[PDB]
Order: structure tokens, then sequence, then C-alpha cells
């Protein structure tokens, strides 16, 4: 929560699509009004400025979704997102215009996010979970040890050095999805007329 | 004989490596003192008698020709601060500490409220390399020092979610 | 036998000594997190690229409500330097470093003319804690860019030297 200043360059992926990089504009602990089926945990909403599509804005009432596609220039607007969707927190704070609400200054923000990407070609330094936040909770040491172990032997593998790895990765992903599809189809077929 | 000589050579090599590490540590001592803690400082006005900032000037023509207005700026900031009174505006929210990294305590007991630096930002004239965040109370991020929210229009009405719990 | 045992004990002691040194060379970079020098940047210039200055906002300081005027001020300095770029004159205006303590690099191009602390002060309500000083040009404070001398009368003709070393200053 102390790391949510305006400009934090967060990333958002609710399992369907990548919106990209966007600057945070505001956030709040707004709870569920008229809670359906009760309420026992508080939620948080972050008002963050993403790059949406023209078709998404022209209606802007159906699902508030479908970010712009690489075939369209798109337009940027501030969108409310859930707290549990921030898949990356960065350590850079682009300057934000004063009072805003037009077009040209958001275009300048687009330009600014465009040069900043031209300065860290290796990859923006996001954070370090061990020190920057200040976590002193037992168990996270075990998981960081395990991740360090798994990636150690990962690179320690020869296949990794071998080329054409991406092609074989795609092939394995495809055959795994076919296997999943066949599993689901057999699960459905196992109830064609079974004690219905 | 030969084995003993090899063992002695290995021990000497290990000692040389130890010496290099010791020299590196003695070097890094310099870096771990620019934080500074001269001695036990007598302070009375807790949270009003103590350092305000710590500027680290960097090699850039702007930061070595425009110096004097930075010092006058910190000065006019310390003077303009004392012309407000008969108010409770200092914290007003019980602004407890964020999770800091306290400066090393150099010895050359009391004062448990100590410096406990609470932020750091690098300026590159087109962005800000922030770290340690910024202190703020439990919730309601509109009643704390800082956090000047911009003005937005909020044309959307349907928050994104994983599944269910739609606005 | 006895000599071999003594040698083994010495080797174990040396390894332990390195462990202590190994432990310090691991617990230091921890406190040294504040300094970041994040990763490979591409600084194609040294008079307009690179950082400007690093501020350590202090705790227990009621003066932290000014978190915006500082930022807008340090932002208007670059635009004023741009509008005041120069009255074009040929001058090197070079400078060296009194204290070479550059910020550490945990990044697993330039790293000498940039990412180098030139001055660090610890402001107080009225005090200061400078320990590195402004860098000088040809040891003459009369043409440097940062120094500024006050005005004073100076009628004290002829110094008081030590023992028999009277120097005719004027």
């Amino acid at each position: 929560l102390p790391f949510l200043q305006p400009g934090r360059l967060v990333k958002v992926k609710n399992e369907g699509d990548d919106f990209g990089w966007g600057v945070v504009v505001n956030f709040s602990k707004k709870s569920n009004v008229k809670p359906n089926s009760g309420e026992l945990d508080p939620l948080y909403v972050v008002e963050v400025l993403l790059r949406c599509s023209k078709e998404s804005l022209k209606n802007s009432a159906t699902e508030a979704a479908k970010p712009a596609k690489p075939d369209e220039k798109g337009e940027m607007q501030v969108v409310p997102v859930l707290v549990h969707l921030l898949s990356a927190i960065s350590s850079v704070r682009l300057y934000i215009p004063k009072d805003l609400r037009p077009v040209d200054n958001r275009q300048s923000v687009l330009k600014s996010i465009q040069e900043v990407q031209k300065r860290f070609p290796d990859g923006i330094p996001l954070l370090d979970p061990i020190d920057d936040m200040g976590i002193q909770d037992q168990g996270l040491k075990k998981v960081i040890q395990k991740v360090e172990a798994f990636e150690h032997r990962m690179y320690s593998h020869p296949l990794h050095n071998d080329p054409n790895l991406e092609t074989v990765y795609t092939l394995c992903e495809k055959k795994a999805q076919i296997a999943i599809d066949i599993k689901s189809a057999k699960r459905e077929l196992k109830k064609a007329r079974t004690v219905l | 004989g030969v084995g003993d000589a090899e063992l002695r050579e290995r021990l000497r090599q290990c000692e040389e490596t130890i010496e290099q590490l010791r020299a590196e540590n003695q070097e890094l001592k310099r870096k771990l003192n620019i934080l500074t803690r001269p001695s036990g400082i007598l302070v009375n006005d807790t949270k009003l008698d103590g350092p305000i900032l710590q500027i680290l000037f960097m090699n850039n023509a702007i930061s070595k020709q425009y110096h004097q207005e930075i010092e006058e700026f910190v000065s006019n900031l310390v003077k303009r601060f004392e012309e407000q009174q008969k108010n409770d505006v200092e914290k007003t929210s019980f602004n407890l500490l964020p999770q800091p990294s306290s400066i090393v305590l150099e010895e050359d007991k009391n004062n448990k409220e100590a410096f406990s630096v609470v932020g750091s930002v690098l300026y590159f004239t087109n962005f800000c390399l922030d770290k340690l965040g910024q202190p703020l109370l439990n919730e309601n991020p509109q009643l704390s020092e800082g956090w000047e929210i911009p003005k937005y229009h909020q044309v959307f009405s349907h928050i994104v979610s994983l599944e269910g719990q739609e606005i």
C-alpha cells in the first residue's frame, strides 16, 4: 500500500490478455456496497490509466475490457481494476500532468512511457521481495530457496543452450492442450446417459 | 614433503584471499558511514528537533552549478515552516512509521525513536527511481501528508475481476 | 603428525576468519540496499543524462508535508537550465572528484563520470554535516561554479605567523 504512488508503472493480467504498462492514478479501500452473499474480507480498487481500444470506449458499458490491439493505435483512459490483478510492480515514477482530462497530455504520457522503454533494454527493474518491502515472515525463505534451486538446475540444463527450444516448447504446449481437451471430452462423455 | 609444500601453498593462497576480502570490507566501510551517526545526540523536541533531509549531490553540471539555490531552498523551507500555529496539522492522523531501513548506529540505550530513514528517490529529469514507498495511515489515502491525487474523469463503471464480484 | 594437526587447525581457523569476512561481505550489501544503481542504463551523454541528486527523506520530521514543492522545484530546475542553456562560449568547465565513493552496483555505458556521489550533507534545523565538500577548479574558489564568498572589511594587514616565520603578505 505505501508503494502505490501515482506513476508506479504497474502491470495487469486478469488471465485473459495483457494490457501493458500503465501508471497508477489513485486507489481506495472501497468495500462491497450491498454485499451479495455477505462480506467478510475487504477489497481494494485501484484507478489506473491503461490503453484501451476505440470499440471498448465507444460503448464503455458492457464489460470495460478488450484493450487495444497492435493493429490499432488505441486510446488511453483511466480504468478501475482489482488489487489482486497487479502482476508486476515497478520502481519508476513517470511525472504526471497537473489537472488533465483532455487528449494531448495523455499522448505525452504515451510518449514518455515510450522513451522510458528505450532506456532499460534488458528489462525494467521491478523490485526485490526480500529487502525493499521489508518482509520478516517465516517461510518465504523456504520458497525463495526453492525458486533459486529450480532455476539453478534449469539453466544448468543443456537443452536450454540448444536452439529451436521455443518450437519444441510450443509443440509440447499444443499436445498438452490436446490431451486436456481429450480428458475433458471423456469426462463429459462419461455422463452421456449415466444416472441423469 | 611435496604434499606438505602443496598444503602450505594452498594455505597461503587462502590467506591471500582472506586479505583481499578484508581489504574489500575496509573499503566498503567508507560507503557504510556516509549514512552517518556521529554520537548520541541530545534532542528534546521529539519529531521536531532533528534532520529534515539528506541530499546526495551527484556528478552532473546542473547539480554543481545550480548549488546555491538548493541551499537557499532548504533554508526558505525551514523558515516558512515556523509561521503556522494554533493548529494541529503536524500529523493529525497518528502517522505511524512505514517499514524503514535505519541508519547504522556508530559508536565513538535511549533514543528508540531514531532516524529510521523513510524514503529515497533518484531524479533523471524524465522519471523518478523511487524506493521505500511513502508513509500513510492504515487506510483512507487522502488524509496524509503527500499524495496529491490528479483529477480524472472515471468514465468507466465496471471493474475488472477474475470471476464474479462485479461492480 | 603434530605438525599436520597444527596445520589443519590453522586452516580451519583461516576458513573461519574468511567466514566472518564472508558474513560481513553479505550483511553489508543488505544495509547498502538504499543505494541501487539498478541495472544497465544507456547514458549517451554526461552533461544532460544521469541522475541529479539523491534525497533521503527523514522520519520524525514534520517538514515532510512539503513532498510536492521539492519535486516540482527539482523539476523546474531542468526546464530553467534548458531555457538558460548557455550564452554560447567556448569553455571546458570540467571538474574532478574530491571523494571517489561511487554508488555500489548490484547489477550482477559509463560508471565513473556518472553514478558517483560528489557531495553528501545531513541538514538540521540550522546545522549541517558536510564531509565531502564541493569539487574545485584549479584550487581557486574565485571562479568555481558553486562556491560564493560573503563580503567583509578585511583590515588586518600582516599575519601572525608561527615562531620566526614572518611572511610579508603585502
